[PDB]
């Protein structure tokens, strides 16, 4: 918001940029914790092996 | 919590109450009456006071 704002002011402002980096995709993963007790699969194994 | 043998499950809910609270509950401040809180501040040792 801000920095399309000082894209307005290119007599005033320039080369307003950020000094970081951009949100990317992420590959989540859900352990279900119900499935795991009952199989006996410690999820201390599960998050280790992982 | 555990998976009961004969189906049900047992949550953490079912034997505790959980709520947001405070790590200890022995300073209770008052100021003029009414509720407070705030902050006692040490100076340095050397520090300026001012």
């Amino acid at each position: 918001q801000l920095l399309a704002e000082a894209a307005k002011h290119p007599d005033m402002l320039t080369s307003v940029r950020p000094n970081g980096l951009e949100d990317t995709p992420q590959f989540k993963i859900d352990i279900d914790q119900e499935k795991a007790q009952a199989l006996g699969v410690s999820i201390n194994d599960i998050n280790t092996t992982l | 919590l555990k998976v009961n043998q004969d189906g049900s499950r047992v949550l953490l809910r079912d034997v505790a109450k959980i709520e947001l609270g405070g790590e200890n509950y022995d300073i209770i401040a008052e100021f003029n009456g009414q509720p407070a809180s705030g902050l006692g501040i040490k100076l340095a040792t050397g520090a300026n006071a001012l």
